[PDB]
């Protein structure tokens, strides 16, 4: 945390940012910003510091700084850049871990972060199908969509495993009118039929066997 | 946060391309169902550009003065 | 009229940007009204402002000089309060740090700060700042401030107090009159709202008595401007007691009269007591508790009748609604098997409402300890008349248990010994424990793994095993040649929902060879019938032991890692089977309880004890490792490994397959050679250890957290001994057959559990005289 | 811990020059026991018969003679709520001869006429007995810092003239003593609220206020003030809550005008000869002049007690620590020579019967004369 | 083979009056209030509805009061039936 002129301290912060000394890069970026909340060097400091938070994994610092910034100037050429970074911060908020690294048996945790990323990215890409990150967030979206599908599936599954049938039928209907894309869906459908057998739910089960035959690939 | 790893790949798997696109339900005659009721709506007009975690994820910088 | 309007030094706003942001511009006649307009626009900024406007002729020099930004970030001198709270007392009061900081405002704000300190009820001798204007536009104040606290100098008064002495009341209170420090349980420091409470405290009191006609009480709180005249005064206006006889009902609901009138069963002629109706009211609330009615309302209204001193009652019970539960959403399961979190949910989402059950959910959750937040918050669908969803925020806490040791020995290779017991493992709800000593002569194994859940019925299962090459050999033999191949597996089923009786299976082999000179081995041998040598260690034996394991348990643990007011059980017993290699019986008991002397529970006391007893089935006995050891543990402190118990003897053994000269002394060929009283703890077939503690977070520690630190002091009483014991051979040697060998230690125990780092400091003084006490007054656990 | 404060304390006793070295000390004590219980009570030289007591339910009429214990009575009740029902004592001290009308801080008041014997009808009023009792024209005077200001009868009492003035939430320590004149008395206040009753209904011919007190602009903790103004010639001089010189002169009724000067502790006047100590514990002289002063003082700041006295033309002031600081033919000399107690002193000194009177912070009397 | 079994039940609490109250044509909101805003519905397909009542104690007996219900698009009580206790 030195007291260099803005150009020199900003350049040192930038080179240690690219360096991977995002820890000390953040140190000197917060130095510069706490020095001056005005000037465009402070605004680019805000951009580089939210990036450096998310890079050095200061996601709480990242989200704080970035919501502060969207409160600062909610309109800018970088709005797509902002909504992008924010959906991503929700993403790493949702599934960054040691098993979040190993990647075995995941996609069923708190989707609050996932709700945030989905809203962010979907409403962004509709507010902005016009960006070089557009299809990236799009993959994030269909990705996370089927991801939360796994979430809710494992859920519903487990549920009927409890011998818990009706609330699951409902959850199904919920995701169904919600989002008919993922395979998890078609997976869930047999289970529905089985539930209908439980209480002997005849006509509807017949209906759904037909309609899965209609959809089932 | 890295052990000589984790530059152009997310922590763990990426199912971006693996994400199941619309395998539409094709309903029999009169056997239709409300086809959507949530925000899960994408402009199919998108890309094809930065697909998957292999992209220019670094913050777009901005001009100096 | 103006022709030139020039600005310099804005750094963020242009000359034209400033000239237009201000409604005054060039080409219009600037009068005094335009000057004051420029000034009030400078005021209308909100984070920066400087009043400098001059006009001599036709030119406007508006000197908008940026002495901001001053980020007075430095809080130096904090002693009881938080620098954030100081920034807050500024910002909310109107001193937020986007600031001009007029030279006047310096002292003004220092004094306002001090005034706030006093508003707390306190003093502050100084607030001084070091102004740090950094050479572009930025400043900061190195706020150096010293405190002047004065906290509790009480005098207490109430008048009107005429059915009970002031102090008898004063007792119960958060605010008390200057009692010695050894009398503290909880918290007493003043604040206006502490007062408000105390007020209520007694208000409530009265109302429970049943004297209706009090309310009246004024606000006389004696203050001397010497920081010590901190003195109380109150008035009251008491009420009238009656007798309980007379009620009337208005059941505004689906109809459950009988259950309630039987609930509301009060005999006419009872005495009036507001507590009894507090009872009956809650009784009915929860008599509905199953019925789902999410939001009823009641007013049991009393009718005090004089000339008969009677109270009629009058109730009014409008109900809520029937079926709500929609979704069961929880919050906090970062990398958690929320699936398990739902496994806690025996409930049926998507049904009607049962209060008891949602309670059960949350509270049995927190029974699983391990995570710190109550939550049964129920918000219903915005946009549908019923249909609640209860959310659950808990604050979790992590699990990690990893023992560490490198070396350390000169005659030994670098030992690789670890006790690794990760339970309900981060990826499973299921628990595992593994322990192995690999230190230059021992391949000691241990397996402990469990699944708490093969069924929704909840069955816990776990295998428990070991393969122990604990040789304890000098080189190879005459040196406790032992190979112990032992196993067991676990099952789980309690049905009282809180009471378990157990039954489990397992096996052990042990290979024995190369006897040691301790007679008790021979004693077991000969009692089994085998006659080995005595001046020689020549004998070798094996076993194959098919183990059944039945037990019992009860549990009520009111928190997790720092559980509270616990009442927990683990009973166990053993009997032999058809077709194995060993015969004996045992029975043992254990008991530890919490008792919180604090009700903020910042101070909890414990009562702990255990038991132990071993005996043999016909002709046979209980092998050795099964006997009880103690010392330096969370059973006994102040000593070394497995210290409490009797001691062992060597028989004359000068050729013990080379009884080693210069070695294995005391009836070795070299040293002593005859009968030897030898010095080594051995323990007994019967034990019991009882202690007492007191959870005591001291004020001296920064009590910012109540989760990593529990602080107490221990008492202990210790004696371990054998039952089937005689002096016929323990005549020439000490005798151990009844509880007489009392031991005791005393010492502090420090505990601060960092997520990955333990520093278990506990110094203890073993203070109870017994022979052979080989002490150790520094014990570092992990 | 909480005793780690480096505020500037008692500046020491100065040089001890006294051609008048304290020439008596008639000592006598109930030995009680006053303690830190804050009040101002005082032995009363009633016909050189000092009726003395202490904070235990004590009393004994000594005599301002070297003090011989007469009329010795205990003051408590032993039935009912407790044995001796622990009496704690902070109701002011006065008599009319034997009629020692006394209250207790237990809101319990005792018009003991030690003239008709043990006639002390107890008295349980709104607000506690806190101030020194006065009687206007045969009527007992009442300033409980209750906000409510009762009135009663001598030797019987009946609630009357019960006026309700302003109390603040803070509930500071202030009380006040009524200075009787013109068919009314002059009591002080605590919020600057100065509305003085002509006891007509209990009638304030008044609503003017001293703009100054604590409660909103809480300021330094050294402006401890005698809340009691005093009649002279139809003029009354007052001691407003915080540092305030003033003359809001009653002119057959009230004509108000503030002649301000800060730093209020306590005062005395002799026609024009106005004498006082400043709230930092320094002593000035003054005349009725809008606030033109005399007698610079800097050296006894923050002394324990600052409550003065003069008789025989020589002022006297004392702190606690039993130190006594003597004044005079006044300046050029004010110096101090004595340390007569360890209990120390904190109350009003009194000079009656050509004598002098004061209580020791514990233990009754050690009658020093010049 | 456990000697005892707990009891599990699901929503839609009904009684004899709960059922004898409503009648043909009786509209959506009418029977709703009369019985409750139910959950046993058809999302896609005709306007048909159901009331079932299930309660199961200690290995013994079963409750199944399966009430079928049918509206039309606008919603008219019509073509209704329950099989109480299966």
């Amino acid at each position: 945390v030195p007291d260099n002129p803005p150009n020199e301290i900003y350049a040192t912060a930038q080179q240690k940012l690219q360096d991977g000394n995002w820890r000390q890069a953040i140190t000197q970026l917060e130095a510069l910003d706490n020095r001056y909340p005005f000037g465009p060097y402070s605004q680019q400091v805000q951009l580089d510091l939210i990036y450096a938070y998310y890079k050095n994994a200061d996601l709480p610092l990242a989200q704080a700084a970035i919501d502060r910034f969207i409160r600062l100037n909610p309109t800018h050429p970088n709005i797509d850049y902002v909504m992008y970074m924010r959906g991503l911060t929700n993403m790493a908020l949702d599934d960054s871990a040691l098993q979040g690294f190993f990647g075995v048996d995941r996609s069923d945790r708190d989707p609050q972060h996932a709700r945030a990323a989905f809203s962010d990215f979907s409403k962004l890409v509709r507010g902005y199908p016009n960006s070089q990150y557009t299809t990236d967030a799009t993959k994030r979206l269909v990705f996370l969509k089927d991801r939360l599908a796994k979430y809710e599936y494992s859920v519903a599954e487990y549920y009927t495993e409890r011998g818990a049938w009706v609330a699951v039928v409902n959850r199904v209907e919920g995701m169904l009118r919600d989002y008919p894309d993922t395979q998890a869906t078609r997976d869930a459908l047999p289970l529905m039929e089985n539930a209908y057998r439980q209480m002997q739910m005849n006509a509807q089960a017949e209906k759904v066997a037909k309609i899965i035959a209609a959809n089932s690939s | 946060s890295s052990d000589s790893r984790y530059k152009r790949q997310v922590s763990g798997d990426e199912a971006y391309l693996e994400a199941a696109p619309l395998a539409e339900l094709h309903a029999p005659a009169g056997m239709i169902l409300p086809v959507t009721s949530g925000d899960y709506a994408i402009p199919v007009t998108n890309g094809s550009g930065a697909v998957g975690k292999a992209l220019d994820i670094r913050p777009p910088a901005q001009p100096l003065a | 009229v103006v022709k030139d309007i020039h600005f310099e030094g804005l750094q963020r706003v242009a000359v034209g940007a400033a000239l237009l942001s201000m409604p005054v511009r060039t080409g219009d006649t600037v009068n005094d009204e335009d000057i004051s307009n420029t000034i009030r626009a400078l005021f209308a900024t909100g984070n920066f402002e400087d009043v400098r406007v001059l006009r001599d002729g036709d030119t406007l020099l508006v000197q908008v000089k940026e002495r901001p930004t001053i980020a007075s970030i430095t809080f130096s001198g904090n002693k009881s309060v938080k620098d954030d709270m100081l920034k807050q007392n500024l910002e909310a009061s109107g001193v937020r740090v986007g600031e001009s900081l007029d030279r006047t405002t310096i002292a003004d704000i220092e004094k306002g700060l001090e005034d706030f300190y006093y508003s707390v009820g306190k003093y502050s001798a100084s607030v001084k700042a070091v102004v740090t204007p950094l050479p572009r536009n930025r400043v900061d104040l190195k706020l150096v401030f010293q405190e002047g606290v004065s906290a509790e100098i009480q005098q207490i008064n109430i008048v009107g107090n005429h059915a009970f002495t002031t102090d008898e009341l004063i007792s119960h209170f958060q605010l008390r009159d200057e009692v010695p420090w050894w009398n503290v349980v909880g918290d007493r420091k003043y604040q206006k709202q502490k007062l408000a409470g105390d007020l209520e405290t007694l208000r409530s009191y009265y109302l429970d008595r049943g004297y209706a006609r009090f309310n009246i009480d004024s606000t006389q709180v004696s203050l001397t401007p010497d920081k010590k005249g901190i003195y109380v005064t109150v008035n009251i206006t008491e009420g009238d007691q009656y007798k309980l006889s007379g009620v009337e009902v208005s059941g505004n609901l689906a109809g459950h009269s009988a259950e309630i009138e039987q609930l509301t069963k009060i005999e006419p002629g009872e005495l009036y007591n507001g507590t009894k109706v507090t009872k009956m009211e809650d009784d009915i609330k929860k008599l509905l508790g199953r019925y789902g009615y999410a939001y009823p309302r009641v007013q049991s209204m009393p009718e005090i009748n004089d000339a008969d001193k009677t109270v009629k009652l009058r109730v009014n019970v409008d109900a809520g609604n029937r079926f709500y539960v929609r979704k069961i959403r929880f919050e906090g399961n970062d990398t958690s098997k929320d699936a398990v979190l739902r496994r806690e949910m025996r409930q049926m989402e998507g049904a009607w409402l049962g209060s008891d059950l949602v309670d059960q959910g949350k509270e049995r959750l927190n029974r699983l300890g391990f995570f710190e937040t109550v939550d049964t918050d129920t918000q219903r669908v915005p946009g549908s008349p019923d249909q609640v969803d209860v959310v659950y925020k808990v604050k979790e806490r992590n699990t990690g248990s990893f023992n560490f040791g490198i070396g350390y020995g000169t005659e030994s290779g670098v030992s690789f010994q670890a006790g690794v017991q990760q339970d309900n493992w981060l990826g499973t709800g299921y628990a595992v424990g593994i322990n192995g000593t690999k230190n230059d002569y021992q391949t000691y194994a241990e397996l402990s793994v469990t699944n708490p859940y093969f069924t929704v019925d909840g069955v816990s299962l776990g295998g428990r095993l070991f393969y122990n090459d604990f040789q304890a050999d000098d080189a190879d033999l005459s040196d406790y040649t032992n190979k112990s191949y032992g196993t067991d597996v676990t099952l789980g089923f309690p049905i009282n929902e809180y009471n378990s009786l157990r039954a489990g299976l397992g096996y052990v082999h042990n290979s024995l060879s190369n006897m040691q000179p301790q007679v008790a081995m021979w004693r077991y041998l000969y009692s089994m019938g085998e006659h080995p040598s005595t001046s020689d260690q020549d004998n070798s034996f094996k076993t194959d032991d098919f183990t059944f394991n039945y037990g019992w348990t009860y549990n009520k643990l009111d928190r997790g890692y720092f559980p509270t007011d616990g009442s927990r059980v683990n009973l166990t017993g053993k009997v032999t089977i058809p077709g194995s290699d060993n015969e004996y019986y045992k029975v043992t008991l254990d008991t530890a309880t919490y008792v919180p002397i604090d009700d903020d529970h910042k101070w909890v006391v414990l009562g702990r004890t255990r038991w132990g007893y071993g005996d043999g089935l016909g002709g046979k006995e209980m092998p050795f490792y099964e006997n009880f050891y103690a010392g330096g543990s969370s059973t006994v402190r102040g000593f070394q490994s497995n210290t409490i118990g009797p001691k062992a003897v060597y028989f004359p053994h000068q050729a013990s397959n080379y009884d080693p000269d210069y070695d294995y002394e005391c009836a070795t060929q070299d040293g002593a050679k005859d009968l030897c009283k030898s010095d080594d703890a051995v323990g007994g077939n019967a034990m019991a250890v009882a202690s007492l503690e007191f959870i005591t977070p001291t004020p001296f520690i920064s009590d910012k957290y109540a989760n990593s630190v529990r602080t107490s002091f221990f008492w202990d009483m210790g004696t371990v001994w054998d039952t089937n014991w005689d002096s016929s051979q323990y005549s020439g040697y000490p005798d151990y057959s009844d509880p007489s060998n009392i031991r005791m230690s005393a010492g502090i125990a420090l505990q601060w559990m960092s997520p990955l780092g333990p520093l278990v400091f506990s110094y203890a003084q073993p203070f109870k005289k017994y022979d052979g006490d080989k002490a150790e007054q520094f014990q570092f656990n992990i | 811990f909480n005793s780690e404060e480096d505020v500037v304390k008692m500046s020491p006793l100065p040089t001890v020059e006294n051609q008048f070295t304290p020439t008596t000390a008639w000592s006598t004590s109930v030995g009680s026991g006053i303690g830190n219980f804050y009040s101002n009570l005082h032995p009363a030289l009633a016909d050189n018969v000092v009726y003395a007591a202490d904070r235990a339910g004590l009393v004994k009429a000594l005599n301002a003679d070297d003090g011989k214990e007469i009329w010795s009575v205990s003051l408590a009740e032993k039935d009912g709520w407790f044995s001796k029902e622990p009496a704690l004592l902070s109701g002011g001290v006065t008599v009319s001869g034997g009629h020692v009308y006394i209250g207790s801080e237990k809101a319990q008041v005792y018009a003991l006429n030690t003239s008709d014997g043990t006639v002390a009808w107890q008295t349980k009023v709104a607000g506690e007995a806190l101030s020194r009792p006065v009687v206007s024209d045969g009527l007992v005077l009442i300033h409980t810092s209750n906000g409510q200001l009762q009135a009663l009868n001598e030797a019987d009492g009946a609630v009357k003239w019960t006026v309700n003035l302003d109390m603040p939430s803070l509930s500071l320590r202030g009380e006040s003593a009524p200075t009787t004149a013109f068919g009314a008395a002059v009591v002080g206040g605590d919020n600057g609220r100065v509305s003085a009753v002509l006891m007509e209904q209990g009638q304030m011919i008044w609503q003017q206020r001293i703009s100054q007190a604590t409660g909103s602009t809480e300021i330094d903790r050294l402006s401890d003030v005698d809340t009691t103004p005093v009649v002279v010639n139809g003029v009354v001089f007052a001691l407003a809550y915080n540092g305030n010189l003033t003359a809001l002169d009653l002119r057959s009724g009230q004509i108000m005008w503030k002649r301000e000067l800060g730093s209020v502790n306590d005062f005395i006047v002799d026609g024009n000869r106005i004498y006082l100590v400043d709230q930092n514990d320094r002593v000035m002289a003054l005349t009725i002049d809008g606030g033109v002063t005399l007698w610079t003082q800097s050296d006894l700041l923050h002394r324990l007690l600052t409550s003065p006295v003069l008789y025989n033309g020589n002022l006297v002031v004392g702190d606690s620590e039993g130190y006594l600081h003597w004044i005079n033919v006044e300046d050029g000399r004010f110096v101090a020579q004595q340390k007569v107690d360890s209990s120390g002193f904190q109350t009003e000194p009194v000079a009656a019967d050509g004598k002098l009177l004061i209580q020791a912070k514990d233990g009754t009397v050690y009658s020093i004369t010049r | 083979r456990v000697v005892y079994r707990p009891d599990i039940n699901q929503g839609n609490y009904l009684t004899a009056n709960d059922v004898s109250k409503i009648r043909v044509g009786m509209t959506q909101q009418q029977v709703a209030y009369a019985l409750g805003t139910p959950l046993m519905s058809d999302p896609f397909g005709t306007n048909t509805w159901f009331y079932v009542f299930r309660q199961q104690p200690g290995h013994e007996g079963v409750t199944q009061q399966t009430l079928t219900l049918t509206f039309n698009s606008s919603g008219v009580l019509t073509n209704i039936d329950n099989k109480p206790a299966l």
